[PDB]
Formats: C-alpha cells, structure tokens, sequence
C-alpha cells in the first residue's frame, strides 16, 4: 500500500533518476541486479521500501519508475549501465528526435507521438499498485522535453488519475550549466501549464547546487555527475519519510499539509545540512544543533533567494540518522528564542519534525563525506518568489523584441500563449507578495 | 542524427573536398574508408557525417555536383577522392560560366532532378535525418545559382529539416570576374528566405588574413581553403563529437537565430594558421573577438552581438575557460545586446584539430555582418544603375524586376541588422 | 444533517469531475489549435516555394520566346 510512481523526463530528469535510484538501492541493500538479501518476503511484501520498489517472484526489486526522453542517447546509457538489470526494457522510453530546447516540440510536435505510449507504461505500473498514492516528476525547466513533455504529461495525468498526488522536482536554469538561450521561455511556459496540475514542486537552482559543490566540496568546475550526487541526497531526504518506517517518522503528506497554504503557493525551499568533504569531516562531528542551524544559512539552500528578507509560512525539519527528540527539541527552542525567523501573522510558528533512524548513505567514489546525522529543511518562504522574478526578468527582455518567438510560432504556438503564461507569472509573484502582508 | 553534405560548383567542391579530408583525419578514417584511430569518441557520433558501409567501411554522406566535370575530376583524382560513393558524383558537361541564371533557371535546372535522386537515396537510408549542409560560392554560376536552386527544391520535400550553408562571398581582391556582385545579390536573396543558418565565408577576409596576417606573398586558392577548412572543422565539432551544447543543427539554430532572416554568422578562428611549418586560454579567448580572426571582413566593434557560440578544442582548464569567457563578456558588455540575456554559449572538446594542442572557434551572429552586405550592394549598384551586363541574365530568361527585388531584400536585411543594433533594453 | 453530509460528498465528486472535464477540454482545444497552426505554416511555406517554381517556368518560357 501507498505506492509512488517516479517519472524521469528528459536528460536532467533521467540523469537525476539514475543517481536517485542508485542511492535508494544502496540505502535498502538492493544489488545492481535487483536482488535484496535483507528481504525475507520473496515475491512481495508490505515493507516501507515497497512504496518505491515492486517485487518479482524471482526476488528482483524493480523501481516503480518510467524514464522518458525524446532522444535515445541519455536513456541508452541506463540500458547499458550498472543498473541495466534493475529495470524492465518497457520502463525505458525513447523517441528518435528530441525537442531541440523548444517547449512547443516537446509539448506538441514530437511529444504528441510518444504521449500514449508513456501513458500505457504508467498504467501498467499503476495496475501493479494495491493503493497508489501518486507521482514524483523529475524534469528540467529549460529543455524542450523537460518543459513541454512534462506539461503535456501532467495535463494527461490529471485527466487519467484525477486529483491523485503529483509532486515535482524541477531543475531551475543557471548560466554556468545552461544549454539554451530560450530556457526562460521554456521555464515560464512549463510553470504556467503545470501550475494547476501539481500539488507540490521542489525547485533545484543549478547555480545553488553548483556553488555548494564549489564552496563546500571544493570542486573546480562541477559536473552534472557532482550536481546529481548532491540532488540524490536532497531527494532521498524528502522520500525517506516514504521508504522507511519509524516511530518519529512523519509522512511527506503531513509536511505538505503545512507547506501548502493556498493551492498556487506550493513551491517549498529545500535546505540540506551537512554538505562536507571527507577531509573537512575527519575528526569533526556535527551535532543536531549544528546541522539544524546550518538550515537557516542561505549557503545551504537548493534555490538562491533570501528568506531573511521574506516571511515564513512553514518550517519542516526532516532528520536522518543518530538524532533523538531531546536534542531536536532543544535545537528548535534555541532558534526560536534566537528570534531569527519572521513568520506571516496568519499562521502558527511551529516546526514540523520527522526523524528516520537509517543514516545517510553515500555513493562510492563520491565527494560527500558519510555523516552520522543529516537534516533537510522544507520551508515555505515568500523569498522563493525571487527565483520567479529573475526568470520573469529574463523572459521580459527577450519577449519585448519577440526574440526567438518564431521557433515556437513555427511549431503551432501563438503569441497569446506567451503573454497568458507571463500574466500567470505576474499573478503568482503578486500572490507571493499578498501572502507576506500582515492582516488588518 | 544524420546530415547530408552537398558541394556545388568549383568553390563548393574544392572547400567541400578539404572538409572531408580534415574531418576524416580527425575521426581516424583513411582515404580507403577504414577506421585506424586511437579514441572511442572518434566513432561515437560517426553516423552523423558517414554511412557504415558493408565490410566495416565508412562512406562520406556527400553529394558532389557541378555543371562542368573539370573540378570533380580533380577531386576524384585527389588524395581522398576514393572514399566517396561513385554514384554521388552528379555532373553536367555544359557549365554555368559564372552566370546565376544558367545555374538557377536553365543548365542547373536540367541537372537538378538527377541530383535530387541521390539526395533522396541518401535521405531514405537515414535513421533520423537532421538536415543538410551545402558548400558553394555566391560569385560563380553553379554553386551560386544551382546551389540556391537545390536549396529550394530540397526544402519542398523536407520542409521540416535544417538547411545549413557555407556560402563563400565574392571579393575583387580575389577574382577579376565582373558579374560576381550580380551573382551574389541574387544568391543572398535566396539564402535570406530558404536557409536556416548560413556561415558567411568572405574571400576579402580570407585574402587579407593570408596577405597581411599570415605573410603570404602570393596567396593561392588552397591557402584560402586552409582557413575555410579550419573554420569548417571548428563550427561542426559539437555535431561530430559527444557534447552537451549545440550538438545538432536545430539546437544550434534555436540558440543562434533570434529572428528568421538574421541567420548569417561571422565565423572566427584562433590560432590563425598557414599550411607551412610553425596560445593560452586567455589568448585564445581574446583573439576570437578581434577583427583579424574574423572569416568575414567585418569588425565586431562596429556592431553588436545578438548571439555567440565559442568552441574550445584541446586539453585545458574548464574553470579557466569559464573565467576567461566571463572576462571577455564583462569587459565587452556594450558589444552584446542586453535584451538577449546569457547569449554566449561555450563548448569544450578534448580532441584538438591536427597540428594544434589547443584552438578556439567562434560562431557569431553580429549586426556588424551588415558591412559585408553593404559592400556587395555597393558593388551591385555600381553596375545596376548603368544596367550593365544584364543581357547575360535577361537572355537566359530573367527580368530587370528580379534584380530590383533582389537588391531591395538585401537592403531590407541590412536595415534589420541595424534595427536590432540600435534596439534598447529599457 | 444527514442531507448536508450527502450534499458535501456530492460537491466533492462534482468539483473533481468538473476538473478532469475542463482539463480534457483545454487539452483537446490546444492540440487542435496547434495542429491547424503548424499545418497552416507548412502550407504557407510550400505555396511560396511552388510560386518560385511557377516563376522559373515563366523565365524558361521567356527565354524560348526569343527563339
Ligand atoms: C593575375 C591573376 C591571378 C591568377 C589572380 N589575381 C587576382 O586575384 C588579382 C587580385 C590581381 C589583380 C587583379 N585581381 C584579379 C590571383 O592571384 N588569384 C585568383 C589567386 C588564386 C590563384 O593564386 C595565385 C597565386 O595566382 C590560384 N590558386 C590556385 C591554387 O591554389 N591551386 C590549387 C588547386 C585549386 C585550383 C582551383 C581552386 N579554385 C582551388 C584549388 C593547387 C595548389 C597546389 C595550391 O593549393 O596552392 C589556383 S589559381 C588568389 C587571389 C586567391
Ligand atoms: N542538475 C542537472 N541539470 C541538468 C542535467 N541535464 C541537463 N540539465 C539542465 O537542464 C537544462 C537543459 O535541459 P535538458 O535536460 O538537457 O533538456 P531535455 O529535457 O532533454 O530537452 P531536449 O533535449 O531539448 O529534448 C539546463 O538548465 C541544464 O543545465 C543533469 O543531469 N543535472
Ligand atoms: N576561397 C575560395 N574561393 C574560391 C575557390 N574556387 C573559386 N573561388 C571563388 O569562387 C568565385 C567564383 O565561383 P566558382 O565556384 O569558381 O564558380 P562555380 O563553379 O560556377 O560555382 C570567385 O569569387 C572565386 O574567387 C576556392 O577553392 N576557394
Ligand atoms: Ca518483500
Ligand atoms: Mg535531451
Ligand atoms: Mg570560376
Ligand atoms: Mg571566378
């Protein structure tokens, strides 16, 4: 019961899925062939890891996942790679021609040809669930598949599944690793189309992850490999609540209840601690109080924005490892008396806490040090709207001169879809301003 | 995935022949058609430009066209003339005689369908065709008229494919031919409407680089073609080797073409070399933004950059490349359009070209390209006001109307490159 | 009370159905506007090209008119 299907869309979405699934296997004791000696219930069970892994009669633990890209080259590496025996061929879906960093191609042109095949395979996975909770969608904002195909898939999933949970891990564009000049158009187009069709979305600023790798892990020019290894850790922290069981374990839905005050205000800020190198972690252990305080450090955020210049609407602390309530309670009490967190006048100032005892695992040949305890904070701050504004400014500069718009118009889109998307973004920015005003 | 190469006329076939030698060398393919290389990366994306023939052989997906067998015979006789498919040499006996109307409407027209059949044979056996690339001249008659006739005939059968061209621009410093401005203006009028992306290879630039910079006493056509080949190898690197940025014709087009008509790129290369026997990341970075390294006789500082692509070849620090690319952008911010944020894209290939340890190719969509078109419109108006040499063209069937129309369209294109050079952010 | 309880669950169902319905409708509407638009774009492109072919006949006929 309570199964979750993961959907990995485009290169960003697929490569992050590779990292995530690689890490879940390591955390549950699942071998690259899908075998799990730790599991005595052969052919199936009701265990907490079963929300993410299906079981075959043979004893193979199969990810409840679909990988989609409009081109073969990225998924082909999964088919050939270490975990080729982990997935059934039918879970790995490729086209022949990609969306060429164009929303219109992924949503319409190219995407229309593969959509029903993707839905069939999602349906096949859905049919093996005794009690489907919902979906986890991994994609980039900037790519044509990542933006347009995700939009189309989201719309179709709302039609096919109703109001069954749809969560996203969206890669926010950064110049340092940016592939296209039209990423701000694709980001605004996907955000508009998907807004109504998502219940919660975790944005990951590639610049924020880039900076952490450079600063905390002392990596000169971070690769997507380095980036995905750090995202793997944040994703694992948010899904640990679902993949493990415990007395102090609070479900992702309970965090969501607190994180979403209004349907459109469903973008939580993720902050992870500790991100430390093996060299810097040798003979230095960080306490519950140390890792907790590090969450209120803008340097550890998944999105670059200032929550100290914004207002909180929630704080959730998701602990991993050697953590006891006494210490968490004391660390929270300290931050509170330290009065560093300004909250909206309309909501309770409590901190919702979950704890899983299984400590964070590390991928061999990693930059990350294995720590005894880790924390992920999910906060709903008005500061996340800074990300919306930066992306909205870039869009504005280009759309004023109608720069590159013909590439979209030539694929069947109208100028009207652009202006309508942008007006939704102005409305969302206004909504984030409104929630931050004190009541009269 | 697959690109179809088409070389038309003397200039086209000559520059196209060198392209095939150079990239074959790079991919480890000998003139027989076998792979005798070291790295696996040479083969990863070989299917882009080559056909995997029976008996582990690699055949250039190239179509050689000419209204006269002269040049094509020399190419067949050449060092690599044996790697080609014999059936892909499609040639006339008449010639165009540096007449656009002959290559376009009459002689080239009678030969065009025989070409289309080979173009189709190549396109049918493609797993997923990207588009096509044409090497030619605009000053001649065959590459100029037939090359532009082929562009429109192919577009009718593959409207959704990328049309890329390496258009060699006519200079008086290079040829005595008086009808070169007439042939170019009628060609550019075709290119504005029917190509997705055109690399503007100005002969004036190639000659001045040879004479002045390269210190060549008497520059030959093969000396000019060493610059063309270097340029052609750099601009296609990202298409031939595994990478992330501008890896296909359309991803490159989406990044470089903000407006449909403004698709004429100013290629640039560093280090500038000669086929004789003879640079740091900041030096490479600096050089490929200076007029002396421009393959089109245009000064970047006389216009603004709409978009730029920077290809880095060799083993260097990615961190350093990132820092140097950031340096030139901050230090030259005025020369970049503000209303197009993050318009400079940078790729890094570990495979350097032969004879170098590191190189930098620059692909720019600068409004300064209007200098190349203004020069051709001046060279045209000198003759057209006089109604000079028009019998060569009217005689083949054309009207005076066509030349007025072609002049206007190329004048409009310059008004447009200026329009966005003057365009404000606030 | 038993009436209002019945009314509330019915409103939950109708709002969910109306949502799936509107979504289905918006998508059908967008995929048809895009199909018509892309087709109209290729059509326009090929008439421009077909007129370039028509003009070439006018040129080849004008040449043969002198002989
Ligand atoms: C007096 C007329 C000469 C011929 C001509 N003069 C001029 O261009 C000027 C500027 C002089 C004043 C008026 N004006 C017409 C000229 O120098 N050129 C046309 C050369 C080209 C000419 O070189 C010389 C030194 O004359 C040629 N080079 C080749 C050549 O490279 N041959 C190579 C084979 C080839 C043949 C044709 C083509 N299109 C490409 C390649 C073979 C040799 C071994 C090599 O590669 O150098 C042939 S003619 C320049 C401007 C590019
Ligand atoms: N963090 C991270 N970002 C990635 C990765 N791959 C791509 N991106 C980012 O995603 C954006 C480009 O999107 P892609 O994932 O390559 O696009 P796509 O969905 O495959 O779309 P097309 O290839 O155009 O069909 C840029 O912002 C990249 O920096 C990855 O593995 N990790
Ligand atoms: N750079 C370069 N220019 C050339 C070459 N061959 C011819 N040209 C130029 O091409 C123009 C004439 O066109 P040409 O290709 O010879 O005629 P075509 O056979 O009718 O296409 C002139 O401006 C020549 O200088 C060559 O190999 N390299
Ligand atoms: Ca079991
Ligand atoms: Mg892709
Ligand atoms: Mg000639
Ligand atoms: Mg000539």
């Amino acid at each position: 019961m309570r199964e979750c299907i993961s959907i990995h869309v485009g290169q960003a979405g697929v490569q992050i899925g590779n990292a995530c699934w690689e890490l879940y296997c390591l955390e549950h004791g699942i071998q690259p062939d899908g075998q799990m000696p730790s599991d005595k219930t052969i052919g199936g069970g009701d265990d907490s890891f079963n929300t993410f892994f299906s079981e075959t009669g043979a004893g193979k633990h199969v990810p409840r996942a679909v990988f989609v890209d409009l081109e073969p080259t990225v998924i082909d590496e999964v088919r050939t790679g270490t975990y080729r025996q982990l997935f059934h061929p039918e879970q790995l879906i490729t086209g022949k021609e990609d969306a060429a960093n164009n929303y219109a191609r992924g949503h319409y042109t190219i995407g229309k040809e593969i959509i029903d095949l993707v839905l069939d395979r999602i349906r096949k996975l859905a049919d093996q669930c005794t009690g489907l909770q919902g979906f986890l969608v991994f994609h980039s904002f900037g790519g044509g598949t990542g933006s347009g195909f995700t939009s189309l898939l989201m719309e179709r999933l709302s039609v096919d599944y109703g109001k069954k949970s749809k969560l996203e891990f969206s890669i926010y564009p950064a110049p340092q690793v940016s592939t296209a000049v039209v990423e701000p158009y694709n980001s605004i187009l996907t955000t508009h189309t998907t807004l109504e069709h998502s219940d919660c979305a975790f944005m990951v600023d590639n610049e924020a992850i880039y900076d952490i790798c450079r600063r905390n892990l002392d990596i000169e020019r971070p690769t997507y490999t380095n980036l995905n290894r750090l995202i793997g850790q944040i994703v694992s922290s948010i899904t640990a609540s679902l993949r493990f069981d415990g007395a102090l374990n609070v479900d992702l839905t309970e965090f969501q209840t607190n994180l979403v005050p209004y349907p459109r205000i469903h973008f939580p800020l993720a902050t992870y601690a500790p991100v430390i190198s093996a060299e810097k972690a040798y003979h230095e252990q960080l306490s519950v109080a140390e890792i907790t305080n590090a969450c209120f450090e803008p340097a550890n955020q998944m999105v670059k924005c200032d929550p100290r210049h914004g207002k909180y609407m929630a704080c959730c602390l998701l602990y991993r490892g050697d953590v006891v309530p006494k210490d968490v309670n004391a660390a929270i009490a300290t931050i509170k008396t330290k009065r560093t967190i300004q909250f909206v006048d309309w909501c309770p100032t409590g901190f919702k806490v979950g704890i899983n005892y299984q400590p964070p695992t590390v991928v061999p040949g990693g930059d990350l040090a294995k720590v005894q305890r880790a924390v992920c904070m999910l906060s709903n701050t008005t500061a996340i709207a800074e990300a919306w504004a930066r992306l909205d400014h870039k869009f504005d500069l280009m759309y004023a001169k109608r720069a590159f718009v013909h590439w979209y118009v030539g694929e069947g889109m109208e100028e009207g879809e652009f202006s309508e998307a942008r007006e939704d973004m102005a409305a969302l920015e206004k909504d984030y301003e409104e929630v931050g005003v004190d009541s009269v | 995935r697959e690109i179809v190469h088409i070389q038309a006329g003397q200039c086209g076939n000559q520059i196209g022949a060198k392209f095939w030698e150079v990239i074959s060398d790079e991919h480890g393919i000998d003139p027989t058609g076998s792979y005798h290389g070291d790295s696996d990366l040479q083969l990863e994306r070989i299917n882009v430009y080559y056909n995997e023939a029976t008996g582990n052989k690699y055949v250039p997906r190239a179509i050689l066209v000419d209204l006269e067998p002269g040049t094509m015979d020399s190419v067949r006789s050449g060092p690599f003339g044996q790697i080609f498919r014999p059936d892909n040499f499609v040639f006339g006996q008449s010639g165009a005689g540096n007449n656009w109307a002959k290559g376009h409407y009459t002689e080239g027209a009678e030969l065009v369908d025989s070409v289309l059949d080979v173009v189709r044979k190549e396109s049918e056996s493609c797993d997923c065709l990207q588009g096509f690339q044409l090497t030619h001249s605009l000053g001649g008659g065959t590459g100029s008229g037939m090359g532009t006739l082929l562009i429109s005939k192919i577009r009718e059968e593959y409207p959704d494919r990328i049309m890329n061209t390496f258009s060699v621009m006519p200079s008086p410093k290079v040829s005595d031919t008086v009808v070169e401005p007439y042939n170019a203006t009628l060609s550019v009028h075709q290119l504005v409407e029917n190509t997705d992306e055109t690399y503007s290879i100005d002969n004036e630039a190639l000659y001045d680089i040879c004479f002045r910079t390269l210190k060549l006493t008497t520059p030959t056509y093969g000396d000019l073609n060493h610059l063309v080949s270097a340029t052609m190898s750099g601009v296609t690197t990202c298409l031939r080797f595994p990478g992330q940025l501008n890896a296909d014709l359309r991803k490159l087009a989406v990044n470089m073409v903000p407006f449909p008509r403004l698709h004429f790129f100013m290629p640039g290369f560093a280090p500038l070399t000669s086929r004789g026997s003879q640079l740091t990341v900041p030096e490479l970075t600096q050089q490929m933004f200076d007029s002396k390294n421009m393959m089109a006789a245009c000064d970047p500082r006389h216009g603004r950059y709409l978009t730029v692509a920077a290809v880095f070849r060799g083993r260097m620090s990615m961190k350093e490349v990132d820092e140097q690319m950031l340096n030139v952008q901050n230090k030259n911010s005025s020369y970049f359009v503000e209303w197009i944020p993050n318009n400079v894209k940078t790729a890094v290939c570990d495979i350097p070209p032969r004879g170098l340890k590191m190189s930098a190719t620059f692909i720019g969509n600068s409004t300064a390209i209007q200098e190349l078109f203004k020069r051709i419109s001046e060279q045209f108006t000198a003759m057209f006001r006089r109604k000079a040499f028009l019998h060569w063209y009217t005689g083949e069937g054309m009207d005076e109307m066509e030349f007025t129309e072609a002049e206007s369209n190329m004048n409009d294109l310059v008004s447009e490159y200026q329009q966005y050079q003057d365009a404000t952010a606030d | 009370k038993r009436e209002h309880e019945r009314e509330v669950i019915q409103k939950a169902i109708e709002e969910n159905n109306n949502f799936i319905k509107m979504a289905k409708e918006k998508l059908a509407q967008k995929m048809e506007s895009n199909k018509e638009n892309r087709e109209a774009h290729l059509a326009a492109m090929l008439e421009r090209l077909q007129e370039k072919d028509k003009h070439a006949e006018e040129v080849r006929k004008n040449k043969e008119l002198k002989e």
